């Protein structure tokens, strides 16, 4: 099902695509995984311990 | 044992690094020394994992200077 | 944000340090790598690429007659640097005269073609009836692979690596600090090479 | 006696001053000798030797005063920090 | 050599072509020029916002369906072309219920506003909207507090994603030419001429230190 979903769409099937570093513009020489996590803040700040 | 040990992300370049392989491109040559290694590595013509016969010279201590050549590989000789 | 430099330090007669002035936060690296590959394979100079040495000359190790191996002479010959005027081909002829020690300063120099260096030995003579050896220079941009047949290295430097360091003034502090490091075979100063750099990018960027 | 009590809370463990703690990242660009430091955290902890630097730097006649500048936070206390 | 070429394939997202360079200056000229497309050009944003009845950034105004920040925040998503001067001064009025636009402000001749389909906020009751801004120049990344009246932070970036690729070009030459495509795609403020001029000219600036 995940991969029909990635298939339907202008996506690759292992969903490992092969992107560019920023710093020298070269590429890598494998691909890796990209993609929308679900990633929240805690409430541990750094100004309440220091 | 000292307690000073490269951790994993380190490990992980210096065995991806030092790892050969069979057919790669830019293998079977002869090169003088470590630096015509890194210009030949830095200008993206031989790959990094590559069985080359490099030339590299160390000294011996007992302080004795020697020449020799191995068939390594292009990360081992960087 | 201008820098003011670029500061060099020497520590080498061919080995330099150029130190540059605190840029922005961003356009030390770009600027580092600009220089840095541009300097690596765009400067164009002049090297050996095939040797014709007298004997048998069957293959690239099955040869004798010498101390040292065939295989030696051609990568200490490789390894050496020579310029040149703006010919583009040259043919040198190396003859030996007995059994001695040869060094870089014995090829039959014509008035067009300089030797960088003088104190470079390639191989030990120890038996008489030396054999000559006939060169041949063809300029180059880069690096160029072997595919009697050597490699050959263009480049007029051996090694480029740059570092950002962490250095800032004292109203901001999110600023690049450059370091290069350059080790021309001395065929030309460190700073010139790095201002021949720097005109070539900025004809390149002039251009478009 | 036990855990809680006169001897194990102030003679063996004692709290000490001129101490802070703060969370940890980590660094690539140090070395092994040198560790990294926060501005302010810096600033309270070596808060004695910038009151003898500002002193001695004429910067300040009184201690007052020095606190003073200290709190305005201004760019010869970051030098007077960093040195 | 030739000159750089100009695709169309959308108003609002260009293409520039730059053909020939020689075998190894495309990935150098491609990266430096995506960098500095990414983070050097200065641009227009709002930085303050002063209205008559909202006195803080947390208050609720009487006949408006969403909150101040969200006001704040639709500010901060439009953009602002100006043609000259480093400070401007917006008004706008809207009464009535309906939905407030970007294109119902009043602007100046030189200000260019975009046509704006993206909505600032909704007015339901019949409540005058009396709100002023204000527009500064500058380039990077300002936050509000390293600079009844408000505060809002600034992106002074015109430019969303920039990416290239080297092809290679079959041209009789003395060796393999290889060509880049760039494109770049901005938010209408600033053009994809302008943008590659003032990255070549800040380029020339930051080489003139050696020599």
């Amino acid at each position: 099902e995940i991969k029909r979903m990635l298939e339907l769409a202008d996506l690759p099937q292992s969903g490992q695509t092969q992107l560019y570093d920023g710093r020298t513009g070269e590429a890598f020489d494998r691909k890796t995984t990209v993609g929308y996590m679900h990633y929240l803040k805690l409430n541990h700040l750094v100004d309440d311990k220091m | 044992e000292p307690i000073i040990v490269p951790s994993q992300d380190v490990v992980l370049g210096l065995y991806y690094m030092s790892r050969a392989l069979e057919n790669k491109k830019g293998e079977g040559m002869v090169f003088a020394n470590t630096s015509e290694v890194k210009r030949a590595y830095d200008n993206r013509v031989v790959e990094l994992h590559a069985k080359v016969k490099v030339r590299i010279t160390q000294v011996d201590v007992d302080r004795t200077s020697g020449t020799s050549i191995v068939d390594t590989t292009v990360g081992r000789a960087l | 944000l201008r820098p003011r430099g670029p500061q060099i330090e020497r520590l080498t007669d061919n080995r330099a340090k150029v130190v540059i002035e605190p840029l922005e936060r961003g356009y030390g690296h770009t600027l580092g790598n600009a220089l840095r590959r541009v300097l690596l394979s765009s400067i164009p100079g002049f090297a050996i690429t095939e040797v014709e040495i007298d004997g048998v000359l069957h293959e690239y190790t099955t040869v004798e007659g010498l101390q040292e191996d065939v295989l030696d002479v051609l990568l200490n010959l490789k390894d050496v640097a020579i310029r040149m005027h703006s010919g583009d081909s040259a043919t040198l002829s190396l003859s030996k005269q007995g059994p001695g020690t040869v060094t870089a300063a014995d090829i039959r120099t014509d008035h067009n073609v300089e030797i960088i260096n003088g104190d470079h030995v390639i191989c030990h003579l120890t038996k008489d009836t030396a054999l000559n050896m006939r060169l041949k220079i063809e300029r180059g941009f880069g690096y160029q692979p072997a595919a009697l047949m050597l490699d050959a290295s263009f480049s007029p430097v051996r090694r480029v690596a740059y570092a950002v360091e962490a250095a800032r003034v004292e109203q901001r502090t999110d600023l690049d600090k450059l370091v290069i490091d350059i080790e021309t075979n001395g065929t030309i100063d460190a700073e010139e090479a790095v201002r021949t750099a720097a005109d070539i990018l900025s004809d390149q960027l002039s251009v478009f | 006696k036990g855990k809680q009590g006169r001897f194990r809370q102030n003679l063996l463990g004692k709290r000490v001053d001129y101490s802070g703690r703060s969370v940890i990242t980590v660094g690539p660009y140090l070395k092994l000798h040198q560790c990294g430091l926060p501005k302010k955290m810096a600033l309270e902890l070596f808060k004695p030797f910038v009151f003898a630097k500002l002193q001695r730097r004429g910067l300040a006649t009184t201690i007052k005063a020095a606190k003073k500048l200290v709190e305005r936070e201004e760019a010869e206390v970051w030098d007077i920090l960093e040195e």
